[PDB]
């Protein structure tokens, strides 16, 4: 698994990888691991995909409920404190490793981390998964202030397709998600649309 | 381990045990008593674990003692073995399981005699002959060999006497005295104790 | 630890030692192993002191609240089922536990012997502790149930010493008591380095 | 293992117009003899027969259980009880104790009171029925019944040579095992006549 | 053991095997494994065997019950959600792998469970010890927008491949269709091997075995 | 115990030659470290190997290997070594080392053409041998047996074309369903005119299956 | 780690006036797979002994070629051929020889006595034998042995005649035993294989079995 | 597995049982437990029978080597000693062995038990095997040193009837030696099926 | 199980011991004998594992005879001892070490008689009287309560017949019969076994 | 343990960290992982520093030994082979990683990348330690034939500093060589010299 969110002026942007695994054999090459929590609020899984599955539908009821007699659009902050509460009482019990990020007419774009403890922390960009080990200095050496939408789109396809080659659990499609005020856009790479390097050879 | 031999007949029933009772280098009494009185016409013979003994034949005799205040009659043999093994059974599998191993050597005006056979496990047997311990190891084949149904009282005392003396041969427990009782038409009797000097 | 007892004629005797040990170091030397339940029953330790003295504690609760209500005094018998039937609800825990129950009652002398197995049984002759099969040995060549009681205070004397010689976590001072038909009294508490010198030693 | 601190072995299978049950004769504990007449087949009504291999205990309590269960059926509603409605009504009755079991594996054999053809069926330690129209085992010795059965088992067979055939399976079956043996018995289910006979085998 | 589901165009193809194996010796020799959800949904099942019946009863009851108070065709989406539902209360002591698929209003639906609690859309799946072959015999010669009379062929070469192939599943092939005017439910669709013939016999005569003794009971 | 390993291995035996096929990865365990290393192996010019396993043991029996047909090809007394006395002497050596608890880790499938006939072998760590029209190894013996099996049953004969053809249709499902795999690989070839290892090649793929 | 397999492979012998019979199945198999379909467990010794193995694989390969080894050593060191009782015997000290490692193997011999009569010989991996008139050891042992003692020793069989062996009828209750112990037992299955042995020599014949 | 032996005024003798197992599965029903060393001594098998036929096969060996060197039959004792010292060396490995030497040498009749432990004792009476302690009884009553042959046959079969009638892991065929001054002899092979009609 | 008892005059010594073997459940034989004859007035009483015994008894016994057939002379007991907690010491930290528990009574010309005791660990201690076994707890005492350095000879026997009802008294393990020997100037003498019916 | 080398037309460079642990406790914070085994061939230690030091000494004194008769300068293959044996008979070394790079006069600069085990392999650049799996992409996305000497310099800095500010058991100064045909250049980054990104 291989998740991956970044933040700009005024939206955020998502990416994650298509494949699932249950030791050396691949079950699945193109399942989603985008759930949309709200019209404007998604999550990124990680880990066991029970429980993952089980939080976010939980999380979507609740929000749902509690935003249908506000008459408001929510926030992010709640659904990521949410995801906090659920994942912190039963720490000893679950695996998830959660991402959240989204729009809302308060703050503009917003992205959460909630490791597997039941932390939450926000940060300009966030990444997830065992294959992100491979690539946490290659998001360090290019982020910058001022990014555009197309810049963080075309990075995170990079940086996904690099932690798609090394590691062995991850790889497949790539999907991507561009959320702003107007509304969301989604988008899907393979084949030739996706990034290539040069092996070395002697 | 303990002792418990069993023999049953046409018109009777024999019981014998053993009277000792040590803490695992030494015996602390030599007048023990492992025979449990439920009624006029039934006996309970109990071995094993220290204190589930007591408490599960004293709960026995309790219940059957009251069934009898309750209702006017007794029970015959087959209904407390049934329901021996039923209690056992269900506490098997609960948070207070009993170590125990059985006889109840019984007499019926309907049905006769009966003497049945429980395990740990309350599995409720029925046999004309049987015996408990390690001792029975060097005493069952003996019966096979002499037993027969038509035989007579002081028979079974000779045969009993015959398979005891095999047990201050090969046995490496003393085990010196016995004790020995029978059953009839008219109710329970004592008969003298088979002792071997020293 | 060691302890004695045994009953004949003139009543029951009981006996034990003054040591407490916590592995090889010895706590304490001046120990009261003779439980005074009450002005009638007596009791013994041997195993853990704070089972062996809460648990006899309890009893001698329970057996004045009898005796409040029924205004008859509690025997023997019932006194060991009573304490046998509360700590069986602890099997398999980690109690410790060897006691005598001693007295006099309507059926004459009474003694007992219970532990946390569940096992109670008479006799007329009992000893436990680490040192338990060095004093069987000589109370067996001695006991008689037409002695006097001179000599029989003598033979537990003796055979407390003579465990204690062996055995390295019994020692100290012999404390014996006697126990009669109109309560009980205590006899002496006797020291073995004396006792060394009094005897063949 | 614990089922096999007793032992016993079962066994059923079909005919024309008629079924057979067959069933071994033997208790004693892991090494040793203590009886010869053991049961282990139970009636459970006119042309239907259940029969139970594993611990002495829980084949008991079944039996005991089951016969609860089913004179009440019987009582409220007056008509006797078909096989189909038994395996099922066994099937929840061991399913409930997933978790702490009854160490047993019956096997269902009879008729159906409305058009007397066969019914056979092998439950397991929980269930997964399996309805055949050949034959059923049971037990511990269960690989020398399903080498003997197969080759035997003429797709028609009558009364006689049915008998015949279960019986020199079942004898030549438990004189390979040493846990069971000791006597063997058979029940033959008909229209109008039940038929019981016991064997002349090797007690060793 | 073996068991295959297909998406084609107007409907859904499914496929099982028919053995059954207590250890190492084979018990049974047709067993079914396509069970009735809803006359619409079917649910082919592995796993421990019981816990996969138990299951399948205990939500076609309920989705009887659902249709009846509503009054109309239920769905699959309802019955994926209970299941998982289900599944995830017992922390994965309940073995119910199960390839669930079926039509309704809306377009043919395939998903799959695992014991745990997590399920796919996907739109060809296999299940059981033999999936393997059977997903690649799929992986080789699958395509999008296939007809009836192809999707059959598909299955059957799929679970054929898982037969001769693995030592935990062969016998006669299963095989089920639904489509909005169909319910086709073949069994058997083919019969690939066979017992032998014998060449002899072992003179079953009558007599010839010892009796001690015999009852008789007439009844009426 | 085994640090860098390699995933399975293909053979097929056609009218005349035979063939094999290997990908190029030295995977710790879930870390594709090495990409460009060759797990195919020339002995003689009839014989030939591929391994599956540990790469350092499979090193060594290359260099065991070579240095024994270097030490027999000095003499020039006319004679030569054939697969089936490779194939028993990688049987003996396994099962010798197996004895003593030190064993290799190592699948291993062989292939040749000698005087008319072709041979195509197999070899386990712990000796266990044999020979078969067509095999593989490693998580392949569920993906790719399959198939060939299928193939060979209708036509047990099949042509140099027809065969390069499945072998490029079988390590194409790996690539697929296998984690511990890459999209590189060799295949080679035996014949009467000689051994001949052809370069990295390519599975064309479909991901049409993503847009639902 | 593990040193051993499970390869399956049960075998059958039988013992008749002038006439041995040891009939084997045809398959190799390990865990849920299936490795080949044609690998027989029965090989011939000299022109009137027999031999069949089953168990672990790589211990029967080597077991054999040391047999075949020694009783080359005999003939040169005696200038005679050797018997079925002297093989036997030899064989029971060959196994033992390893009493702290064993072999996994359970052999059975087949062959003529030293007159003309037919003699079997049923082992186990440690040494002990022991002269019998039919066994059928294996995994399927369970299945057969049951059988053969009724159809062959009529056991439990009153009023039965002793009619003594033939050919032909052993031969027919082979096929059809192997052929009712291939739908129960899933390591048994697409051949079969009988060797005979006779007054003249060694004849071998071939049956088909499903294919799972 | 059940052998006893026992001696008495004309000599020696021994009795066996016939069954192997495997786990619960009957191998095979037709053993030969009473090994046959010499013309003048006899075996016993239970435990392990690859070990009690290899050790008693040297033991024969060697017991040849001595009568050729020294130009005389070799001793009970000495044989039981040899036999002891051997298996000796083989201490915690796990080597199970129970067996009885007979003989009869210049001062009289002899019979000693060995086992792998290396307990080597002499006696009159001795039985082992899984079914030892059913036949302990039978023999026991009905021993005596005055005895006839056509008894002490009937008596060692009784106690191996009774024996296999409640062991599992023993039965089949009993097999039955007698040793003298001159050798020793095979009696007779009898089966249970057969001896269970001849009584009740 | 097992039983070794010697006892120490001043112009003697009395060694008694159990005479029975068995295999977990029953007693083989009841003739046993656990003593050995070193020498002329030398006696060691083993006993403990099952096939270390005879052994090392027999070892021992060998080397004495060989020394005297040698030299012309016979061993001294506080030699004969020394030599065999040696030789256990030695053996005990090798390949094959050995089980047992020994008594060495003995008695010499000019120092006397002796008794000695080991623990299978090569301790070599040397008392007037000692035990071995469980059954020693319950007869040690009784030796600590009557024994004086002047004990005559039946006295000896008498003291000795009564931790023997003690132990037939007390004990669970059967133990019927014993093996008494005595040894003084003029050599070994054997007595008539003490036996319980 | 972050160690590095990447391959020039020329020659080859080698670059490491400067730190020794002990649990939690820096038992050594200036330490030197580059190890000279002839005038132009170089090993990098990774893994137990006992079972490194005692392979390097006895391989030193085995090359040293064998290019005095030969009268001959050594190549780079030969100490490959060296270590890749004695690493493989003693498969309880646990040494590990050595990287080992030099210049021969038949071919150029020569990096070889004996891992755990006993297998070797040669490649354009290499990496190891614990901390390497943080810049494996960063290279991935980085390397370029055509490289010059202060190119392969800069790239090693930055890649050693990316991968020290994320591991815990690696940080301190950077140590860095360049070895050609002319000699050897050594240096070392330390404090403000270090390349720094922002947070």
């Amino acid at each position: 698994t291989t998740i991956m969110a970044v933040q700009f002026d005024g939206g955020v942007v998502l990416g994650a990888d298509s494949r699932t695994t249950t030791g050396s054999y691949i079950a699945n090459r193109v399942t989603d691991k985008l759930t949309p929590i709200h019209d404007r609020i998604f999550c990124c899984r990680s880990g066991s995909a029970a429980d993952t599955q089980a939080v976010a539908d939980a999380v979507t009821y609740q929000l749902g409920f509690h935003s249908i007699e506000l008459n408001e659009p929510p926030l992010v902050h709640t659904a990521a404190s949410l995801f906090k509460e659920m994942c912190y009482r039963y720490r000893e019990d679950l695996m998830a490793g959660i991402i959240i990020a989204g729009w809302d007419p308060q703050e503009g774009g917003q992205v959460y981390s909630v490791p597997m403890g039941g932390m939450m922390v926000r940060q300009s960009f966030a990444i997830g998964g065992s294959g992100s080990s491979y690539i946490y200095g290659y998001v360090d050496a290019t982020y910058r202030e001022g990014m555009t939408k197309e810049e963080c789109l075309q990075f995170t396809a990079n940086a996904l397709a690099l932690a798609m080659e090394r590691d062995g659990s991850s790889g497949g499609v790539i999907r991507l998600a561009a959320i702003a005020e107007s509304g969301v856009e989604r988008q899907v790479l393979l084949g030739d649309q996706i990034p290539k390097f040069a092996v070395a050879t002697l | 381990m303990e002792y418990l031999i069993g023999i049953q007949g046409p018109d009777y029933v024999l019981v014998a045990s053993d009277r000792v009772a040590a803490s695992n280098i030494v015996q602390m009494k030599d007048d023990h008593d492992k025979m449990f009185k439920m009624s006029e016409k039934i006996l309970l013979l109990c071995v094993g674990e220290a204190g589930d003994t007591v408490q599960f034949a004293e709960y026995i005799q309790k219940n059957v003692q009251l069934y009898k205040m309750r209702n006017g009659y007794e029970l015959s043999p087959t209904a407390a073995a049934n329901f021996t093994r039923r209690n056992l059974a269900d506490c098997l599998r609960s948070r207070t399981p009993y170590h125990v191993n059985l006889l109840l050597a019984g007499y019926d005006e309907h049905e006769g005699p009966a003497l049945y056979y429980m395990d740990y496990l309350a599995a409720l047997a029925k046999a004309p002959f049987a015996a408990h311990g390690y001792g029975a190891f060097l005493t069952l084949s003996i019966l096979d060999r002499y037993y027969t149904p038509t035989i007579s009282r002081e028979r079974a005392v000779e045969l009993l006497r015959k398979c005891l003396e095999e047990l201050q041969k090969r046995f490496i427990l003393n085990l010196p005295t016995f004790s020995v009782r029978i059953i009839d038409k008219n109710g329970i009797h004592d008969l003298d104790n088979i002792s071997f000097p020293k | 630890t060691t302890t004695l007892a045994f009953k004949f004629r003139h009543g029951v005797i009981v006996a034990a030692d003054s040591r407490a040990t916590a592995g090889a170091y010895i706590a304490s030397q001046t120990v009261k192993k003779v439980i005074e339940i009450n002005p009638y029953l007596l009791g013994t330790m041997a195993g853990g002191a704070a089972d062996c003295s809460f648990w006899e504690r309890l009893l001698a609760r329970q057996c004045r609240i009898y005796e409040l209500r029924n205004k008859e005094r509690i025997s023997v018998a019932a006194a060991s089922k009573l304490l046998a039937n509360m700590v069986y609800q602890y099997k398999g825990m980690g109690l410790s536990m060897g006691t005598m129950i001693c007295g006099w009652d309507k059926r004459g002398p009474g003694l007992y012997y219970v532990d946390s197995e569940g096992n109670r049984i008479s006799g007329a002759t009992f000893s436990v502790g680490s040192g338990s099969v060095y004093a069987y040995g000589v109370m067996d060549r001695g006991y008689s149930y037409d002695l006097e009681v001179e000599q029989a205070y003598d033979l537990a004397r003796r055979a407390i010493y003579q465990a204690t010689y062996r055995d390295a976590y019994s020692g100290g001072a012999v404390n014996l008591y006697h126990v009669r038909e109109d309560g009980w009294i205590r006899v002496s508490s006797d020291n073995v380095a004396d006792l060394h010198e009094k005897y063949s030693g | 293992s614990i089922m096999s601190y007793n032992g016993g072995a079962v066994m059923a299978m079909k005919g024309k117009n008629c079924v057979a049950i067959a069933a071994d004769r033997r208790f004693g504990i892991q090494a040793q003899l203590v009886t010869t007449d053991f049961q282990k087949i139970f009636p459970m009504g006119d042309r239907l027969y259940i029969g139970l291999a594993g611990l002495a205990t829980d084949v008991q309590t079944v039996a005991q259980r089951l016969k609860f269960r089913l004179n009440l059926y019987e009582l409220k509603e007056g008509r006797q009880i078909k096989p189909y409605t038994l395996m099922s009504m066994v099937a929840n009755l061991l399913y409930e104790k997933r978790f702490g079991p009854y160490y047993t594996e019956p096997v269902i054999a009879g008729l159906d009171p409305k058009t007397f053809k066969p019914f056979i069926c092998s439950l397991d330690l929980i269930g997964c029925p399996m309805v055949t129209d050949d034959f059923v085992v049971s037990g511990t010795c269960a690989e020398q019944m399903y080498g003997m059965c197969e080759s035997l088992w003429e797709p028609n067979m009558d009364p006689d040579h049915l008998f015949e055939t279960i019986s020199q399976a079942m004898l030549n079956a438990v004189d390979r095992d040493a846990v069971s043996g000791m006597g063997v018995i058979v029940h033959i289910i008909e229209k109008d006549k039940i038929t019981t006979r016991t064997l002349k085998a090797r007690m060793d | 053991t073996t068991i295959a589901g297909v998406v084609y165009k107007d409907g859904i193809v499914l496929g099982a095997d028919t053995r059954a194996t207590e250890g190492m010796v084979v018990a049974d020799k047709n067993c079914s494994k396509i069970h009735f959800i809803s006359p619409n949904i079917y649910c082919c099942g592995a796993g421990t065997a019981a816990d996969t019946d138990m299951t399948t009863q205990l939500i076609s009851s309920n989705l009887e019950l659902h249709s009846l108070s509503t009054g109309r065709l239920p769905r699959v989406v309802t019955a994926n959600r209970m299941l998982k539902q289900m599944l995830f209360r017992y922390r994965g002591y309940i073995g119910a792998a199960l390839v669930l698929g079926g039509v309704d209003v809306t377009g043919p639906h395939l998903y799959s469970i695992y014991p745990h609690g997590s399920t796919d859309k996907l739109p060809y799946v296999t299940m059981g010890s033999g999936s393997l072959a059977a997903m690649a015999v799929f992986e080789d010669k699958f395509r999008p927008d296939m007809e009836e009379e192809e999707a059959k062929n598909l299955v059957s070469e799929a679970i054929a491949a898982g037969i001769f192939n693995d030592l935990g599943s062969g016998s006669n092939i299963d095989l089920c269709v639904i489509s909005k005017n169909k319910l086709d439910f073949l069994r058997p669709y083919t019969v690939p091997n066979k017992k032998g013939t014998r060449l002899g016999r072992y003179r079953c005569e009558k007599g010839t075995t010892a009796v001690l003794t015999e009852k008789i009971t007439p009844l009426e | 115990n085994p640090m860098v390993t390699g995933t399975s291995v293909l053979g097929v035996k056609f009218e005349g030659g035979v063939v094999i096929a290997a990908d190029m990865l030295g995977s710790y365990g879930s870390l594709a470290r090495f990409r460009n290393i060759s797990r195919i192996m020339r002995v003689n010019n009839s014989t030939m190997l591929g391994a599956s396993g540990d790469y350092a043991d499979f090193q060594y029996l290359k260099q065991v290997l070579g240095q024994m047909v270097i030490d027999e090809e000095l003499l020039g007394d006319g004679h030569s070594y054939s697969p089936r006395a490779i194939h028993s002497w990688l049987t003996r050596a396994m099962y010798s080392r197996r004895s003593k608890m030190n064993p290799l880790w190592n699948t291993m499938v062989i292939g040749g053409y000698a005087d008319g006939e072709s041979f195509l072998g197999y070899v386990d760590m712990l000796g266990v041998a044999y020979e078969a029209p067509s095999l593989a190894t490693g998580y392949g013996a569920y993906l790719a047996q399959p198939l060939l099996r299928e193939v060979l049953e209708k036509q047990p004969v099949l042509s140099q074309t027809e065969a390069r053809d499945l072998v490029e249709r079988c390590m194409r499902v790996l690539y697929y369903r296998d984690a511990r795999s890459y999209n590189r690989f060799q295949t080679a070839t035996v014949t009467e005119k000689g051994v001949e290892i052809e370069g990295p090649l390519s599975t064309e793929t479909n991901w049409d299956i993503a847009h639902m | 780690f593990s040193p051993y397999v499970f390869n399956g492979g049960t075998i059958l012998a039988i013992a008749g006036e002038d006439f041995a019979i040891v009939a084997s199945d045809t398959r190799l198999s390990e865990g849920f797979s299936i490795h080949t379909r044609d690998s027989p467990k029965c090989y011939k010794l000299t022109d009137k002994t027999v031999i069949g193995c089953s168990g672990f694989h790589g211990d029967c390969l080597t077991l054999t070629k040391i047999i075949e080894a020694r009783l080359k050593m005999y003939k040169h060191s005696n200038n005679k051929a050797m018997t079925t009782g002297a093989i036997a015997a030899m064989l029971s000290t060959i196994l033992y020889s390893r009493r702290f490692f064993p072999y996994y193997v359970y052999n059975i011999i087949g062959g003529l006595d030293e007159e003309g009569k037919g003699a079997v010989y049923s082992f186990d991996p440690v040494g002990s034998y022991q002269r019998d008139s039919f066994k059928a050891g294996g995994s399927a042992s369970a299945m057969l042995q049951p059988l053969l003692d009724n159809q062959v020793g009529f056991k439990n069989m009153q009023n039965v005649e002793h009619v003594p062996l033939s050919l032909d009828r052993a031969m027919r209750l082979v096929k059809d035993v192997f052929i009712s112990a291939a739908e129960r037992d899933v390591y048994t299955g697409d051949a079969l294989r009988i060797c005979i042995v006779t007054k003249e020599g060694i004849r071998e014949e071939t049956v088909s079995l499903r294919k799972d």
